[PDB]
């Protein structure tokens, strides 16, 4: 079940990056 | 330039990042300007992910290159399933290979000093095949990523 949990966490971390530089 | 979306350039970025995590960067001039910018942002992301996902990352036992590739591909497929590509998601690919190399350093059954070259290889395959068109259309590493992420 943790495969999907990791992927969801990466999507969230990516959004934090985008919010900063955009 | 336009060719920085081809395999060799991407593989060098992926390998450079793992050498940064492992504290064994190449000698001489060392990493390019792109790598230097990428390593700071990817490492910042990596530390946040390691903290925020500590519990579910404890479930993974990365015992070999093959299991690292399987997990990488499974996670990437789920991360990118919606078809959206952007620089923040690309940065998380590097952060995640950094997590994998750290788990392997501790868990790999048959450790081999070349392992980081194999991990970064399948990372480059994914980036090139699944994000390379978007990267090119958005200015590549030089006119896209570095322009947006280099210091203010």
């Amino acid at each position: 079940q943790w495969v999907r949990e990791i992927a969801a966490g990466l999507r969230r971390a990516a959004d934090d990056v985008n919010a900063q530089v955009e | 330039g336009m060719t920085d979306c081809e395999f060799g350039y991407i593989y060098r970025l992926a390998q450079d990042y793992l050498q940064c995590v492992l504290q064994i960067p190449q000698p001489g001039s060392g990493p390019s300007k792109t790598s230097r910018v990428l390593q700071n942002v990817a490492f910042s992301v990596q530390k946040e992910v390691e903290k925020n996902l500590k519990s579910c990352l404890d479930n993974v036992n990365v015992v070999s290159v093959d299991t690292a590739r399987t997990l990488f591909n499974q996670v990437m497929e789920k991360e990118f399933e919606d078809g959206i590509i952007n620089w923040g998601r690309i940065v998380t690919i590097f952060a995640f290979e950094g997590i994998l190399i750290k788990k392997l350093l501790r868990q790999q059954i048959a450790p081999d000093v070349d392992t980081y070259k194999e991990i970064s290889y399948f990372v480059a395959e994914f980036i090139m095949n699944n994000t390379g068109e978007w990267i090119r259309q958005n200015g590549g590493w030089e006119n896209g990523f570095v322009k947006k992420f280099e210091p203010k």
